[PDB]
């Protein structure tokens, strides 16, 4: 058999599984009762070509993507979600479980501070500091003194 | 149509004519000498160039002996010269690189080595099926 | 059911549009053709999503998912992710992965039981996979090709693959995958299958050029419309595909 | 010495990282990915004598052998020993961290 | 290519100024007069 | 003869001479058309340049490619305290301008 | 929009500043300016030049352990919009920042006791 | 006569989303020669008598120097009228949070960390523009209504800002405001000795 001949025998071979089972299919069952789109029916289902035609046409008309969104209340749907806030991402603190661990961050605040851990706190060390800066001084000039001579 | 494509935004030109990139999938081809860029205007003394996404005519200096002897239209996937999106970022690849392509932008090769840039993906949809990662 | 249509005169739907069985994912372009046409074939049964990743038009090549999950790369931001979110039903799962390999439609190719990746992802990425997707994992290569999202068309009815793939191999992939498999090809002629098509279980959208005859073999393969079947192709479409691919 | 420190710095005269030289000595594919963006026949004694920690090929076993007594390699030695520096280290400094649910 | 100074491009920009620009100039026209003119009458 | 190799000229005729402006502060040389049945408006205003900075923008440009992404872009801040009107010049209509 | 960090040095990285280098591993790094870009360039560890914080945080000088830290994340499974969710996130960032800063110089006291 | 001794705020006159013409004098370059004044082409390596010049001023008839051949003279400090510039937002000087949008939530104005290198602060009404504009720092401009109805679409464009940059122009200002740099820096030594 020569190789384009093995080669249409490839394409009109079909393969199956060996033990002959089937997988599970997930068709909704809309699709049955959905109603086939045709051009010529006045009553046709009017698509976003047709809302792009009326609104300027390609190019002019311009997309809302939030129309499809999908939330608890629509009337979020058209809002300015915040994203940077005093120089942090808000999407990076963005998580459900918050309030939660926001309660056991202020338990462990009122717990540190009743335990004394941001609590705050000599008239001789003043002064042999003092001393010890003068003498400093002191030896700075020595050494300008030697350095002009 | 020839193959200078449409719907590309301006960016910085890195590779004129006489450049040496590597060949950056598995056509056998080695590297790409640059011999002219695809819709290059007329200019007194100014080589024509190309950035991330064009194509060129490229002949191949090492590789496969009977890649050659002939000129291949070439898509440049990577350069080394940095340039700036639309988004602000100015960015650059590690090298120079390019992939063979008919004048109709389908590749000679099956696989891509390495990166290759979003402007070339998004302007060849051959590219962005044989692109392993996008930068 | 399958359709020729095409994204701003390509016949690569596949780069450009992301077709599971509990929704659709098309890229945003100048025109509301590409979306239309999926509209059209799906009249509000799935949502579509239009959606960017990573600033590029991609999406079908970039996103891999099926009904139960959808994975996007890396360099998805977080609005892309956030709207995508807001889109898709809660019943769907979506999640953004750090793999190496980010063409996620390349690397991927996944029905509702199984999926086959490329076999140089990471063994997390291959645990967020059988996680998000809730299915059996397979590292494989079709006809040598290490990107079958890109060179298979994979449904729970069947498979298409890459043209110069093997008959033991096709044997050897129909048992893994548990669905029969055809090699043939879209788009008069291209070896590029997931680039040039997407399909679900009760649709298929191909390229403009996609022939007659192979259009025939993705009906019968994909079990599409009234009477069709894979075993159409070897008895009453042979003659065709002999005549046409000969 | 350096030949020609002048253009040490361009992207065309760029080296392997330590990162790369890690993930090499920690998996063999990553090495080979990279051996195989190269031609072996073109390759200081045709790619049989390599040396993973300075990421170079070289003419001989003795050559090799050589270089492993200089300086240079115990300094990558070193490093590696230390650890490169990746983007889990960089997020790790700034305390960030990936959530995957 | 068409020029600048062409006849049919000077027809297109004056029927777009006629019919889209013209009424979103007015209104803001209006709303700036409005404004000036609450200034000089207060 | 004749040059081998056509090029155009360098600069631009349109604006000679290339000398020192002879003002400080740019003169207004047209104003736009009087129209007597708008509402009575002004037609210009000053500010001072003060630098400049960049921002990110939201794109909504229909069939370009950036539509509904973010755009970085360069933008001038001119710092306008409000001014205050003193005057009142009235223009006649000459065979001489 | 987001703020990232410079791989080299970790400073908050605003968009259309600095530069990005793409390794032909996949690799992207952010740099926040032309120092640490060249830096980088020549090779040169974080972790040993002490201007950056992966020195810091490997000297032990920036404060690492704190409950405060845990809830800035690179969040890969995104939460569906709500008002009163984004709005309670805003007030969580103001008092975390607080009480971060608090911890941060009771830690630099500890450190210079 | 209504409007005299009275003043007359930007916002009134010109309003966001407008196109705009920008009237100035540009940057001032003294006496420059042909290379940078019109952008000839540079002459060979060791040209003898100058090779930042131009080879021939005249090699045809007539015997004169024609009014069209490049020489070098002054450069800059011409006066220049720049159409259809979009406002991007008018300010005002009294909003503590003019360069906050509905996004960014942090309050801060449009003045740079350090203030705008060699003008200050901005304390008054602004009106920012996108792109350049003929002037330099400190210099008188005139805004003018454009003379004819814009026939773009960019002119009809409705602009939405995100971010507006607040960091040092002074450097590589990493930081927007001081409380972001303190939060990044952490304590200082100062910071205790004071
Ligand atoms: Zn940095």
């Amino acid at each position: 058999i020569g190789t384009r001949l093995q080669e249409v025998m490839a394409r009109i071979h079909v393969a199956t599984p060996m033990d002959g089972t089937t997988r599970e299919t997930f068709i909704p069952e809309a699709v049955k009762n959905l109603k086939k789109y045709d051009k010529n029916d006045p009553n046709r289902r009017v698509l976003a070509r047709d809302i792009e035609e009326a609104n300027g046409g390609a190019g002019v008309f311009n997309v809302d993507l939030r129309k499809d969104w999908i939330l608890e209340n629509p009337e979020w749907k058209y809002d300015k979600i915040p994203e940077i806030f005093d120089g942090k991402n808000v999407y990076d603190y963005i998580d459900p479980d918050i309030d939660a661990k926001l309660q056991a961050l202020e338990e462990e605040e009122e717990r540190l501070e009743k335990e004394g851990f941001y609590d705050e706190d000599d008239e001789e060390e003043e002064e042999i500091l003092q001393k010890a800066e003068y003498i400093r001084e002191q030896h700075a000039l020595i050494r300008n003194e030697a350095k002009m001579r | 149509k020839r193959g200078a494509p449409g719907g590309k935004l301006k960016m910085t030109l890195g590779l004129p004519v006489g450049a040496i990139m590597n060949c950056a999938d598995n056509s056998g081809a080695r590297n790409l000498y640059i011999i002219a860029v695809k819709g290059a205007g007329a200019r007194l003394n100014r080589l024509p160039a190309g950035g991330v996404g064009d194509m060129v005519m490229a002949t191949v200096k090492k590789g496969k002996p009977e890649l050659r002897k002939k000129v291949h239209p070439a898509v440049i996937v990577r350069q080394a010269k940095p340039w700036k999106r639309f988004d602000g970022v100015f960015l650059y690849f590690e090298d120079n690189a390019g992939v063979i392509v008919n004048p109709k932008g389908e590749m000679k090769g099956s696989a891509i080595t390495g990166p290759v840039g979003k402007e070339a993906a998004e302007l060849w949809p051959r590219i962005a099926s044989n692109a392993g990662v996008v930068m | 059911m399958a359709v020729r249509a095409q994204f701003e005169n390509s016949n690569e739907v596949g780069v450009f549009a992301t077709l599971t069985n509990s929704y659709c994912l098309v890229a945003l372009g100048a025109s509301e053709n590409f979306y239309s046409v999926f509209e059209a074939e799906l009249q509000d049964v799935i949502p579509i999503c239009r959606t960017t990743i990573a600033g590029t038009r991609i999406i079908g090549r970039l996103t891999a998912g099926n009904r139960k999950g959808l994975l996007v790369p890396t360099t998805t931001t977080d609005q892309e992710l956030q709207h995508l979110r807001n889109s898709l039903p809660d019943d769907i799962r979506i999640q953004r992965i750090e793999e190496r390999l980010s063409a996620l439609g390349n690397v991927i190719v996944c029905n509702d039981h199984t999926a086959l990746i490329h076999p140089d992802l990471e063994r997390e990425t291959e645990e967020i996979i059988a996680d998000v997707l809730g299915v059996e994992v397979f590292r494989q290569t079709i006809a040598d090709h290490v990107l079958v999202g890109s060179y298979m068309a994979l449904s729970n009815q069947g498979g298409l693959v890459h043209p110069k793939t093997s008959i033991q191999d096709q044997d050897e992939l129909s048992s893994l995958l548990g669905v029969p498999l055809v090699a043939g090809s879209v788009n008069r002629g291209s070896n590029v299958i997931g680039g040039g098509m997407v399909v679900n279980d009760w649709l298929a959208v191909t390229g403009l050029d996609t022939t007659a005859p192979e259009l025939s073999v993705i009906e019968s393969v994909f079990r599409l419309g009234e009477g069709a079947g894979p075993g159409a192709i070897n008895t009453s479409m042979k003659n065709t595909i002999v005549e046409s691919f000969y | 010495g350096v030949f020609a420190k002048r253009t040490m710095t361009k992207t065309r005269r760029r080296l392997r990282d330590l990162d790369q030289i890690e993930r090499d000595l920690r998996s063999p594919r990553h090495l080979q990915q990279y051996k195989e963006t190269k031609a072996a026949e073109d390759l200081p004694g045709l790619g049989l004598y390599y040396c993973i920690e300075c990421a170079k090929w070289f003419e001989s076993e003795t050559s090799l052998v050589g270089h492993r007594k200089g300086k240079p390699h115990k300094r990558r030695l070193k490093q590696l020993k230390e650890g490169a520096y990746t983007h889990e280290e960089a997020m790790a400094a700034i305390g960030y961290r990936i959530d995957n649910g | 290519a068409k020029s600048a100074r062409a006849s049919r491009i000077k027809e297109n920009h004056q029927r777009f100024k006629k019919n889209i620009a013209g009424p979103v100039e007015a209104a803001r026209l209006e709303r700036l007069s409005a404004k000036l003119m609450a200034i000089a009458q207060a | 003869s004749h040059r081998k190799y056509e090029a155009p000229r360098h600069g631009s005729l349109a604006f000679l001479p290339r000398k020192r402006a002879a003002r400080h502060r740019g003169r207004v040389k047209s104003f736009p058309k009087d129209d007597p049945k708008k509402p009575v408006h002004l037609t210009a205003a000053m500010g001072y340049k003060a630098g400049m900075t960049t921002i990110v923008r939201d794109l909504d440009r229909p069939g370009a490619k950036a539509h509904k992404k973010e755009v970085v872009e360069a933008v001038t801040i001119i710092d306008c305290p409000p001014m205050v009107v003193v005057g009142l010049v009235g223009y006649i209509e000459t065979p001489r301008g | 929009m987001r703020i990232e960090n410079c791989f080299f040095c970790g400073r908050p990285a605003w968009p259309s500043k600095g530069i990005t280098f793409m390794r032909n591993d996949g690799k992207a790094f952010r740099f926040c300016r032309s120092k640490c870009h060249k830096n980088f360039k020549m090779k040169r560890n974080p972790r040993k030049l002490k201007w950056t914080k992966a020195y810091r945080k490997n000297a032990g000088k920036e404060m690492v352990v704190d409950s405060t830290l845990q809830f800035a994340a690179r969040r890969n499974v995104p939460v569906r919009y709500n008002r009163e969710l984004w709005q309670k996130t805003l007030k969580a960032m103001e008092r975390i920042s607080e009480i971060r800063a608090r911890r941060e110089r009771v830690f630099y006291k500890k450190r210079m006791a | 006569r209504s409007l005299f001794e009275k003043p007359v705020t930007i916002d009134t006159i010109f309003e966001k989303d407008e196109m705009i013409d920008v009237i100035a004098v540009t940057k001032g370059h003294g006496f420059v020669g042909v290379t940078a004044r019109w952008g000839t082409k540079k002459l060979p390596r060791k040209t003898h008598k100058g090779l930042r010049k131009v080879a021939c001023i005249g090699a045809w008839h007539p015997s004169h120097v024609q009014w069209t051949v490049a020489r070098a003279g002054q450069m800059g400090y011409h006066h220049r009228t720049s159409v259809n510039h979009k406002i991007y937002r008018i300010g005002k000087g009294d909003d503590e949070a003019n360069a906050s949008t509905e996004t960014d939530l942090t309050k801060k104005k449009i003045t740079p960390m350090g203030g705008f290198v060699r003008y200050g602060e901005v304390n008054n009404d602004y009106v920012m523009i996108k792109g350049s504009v003929p002037g330099v720092k400190k210099r008188i401009m005139t805004l003018r209504k454009s003379l004819f109805t814009h026939t773009s679409r960019k002119a009809l464009e409705k602009v939405e800002l995100k971010w507006i940059d607040t960091s040092s122009e002074f450097g590589h200002g990493a930081f927007q405001t001081a409380a972001e740099k303190k939060q990044f820096m952490g304590t200082l030594k100062k910071d205790l000795q004071t």
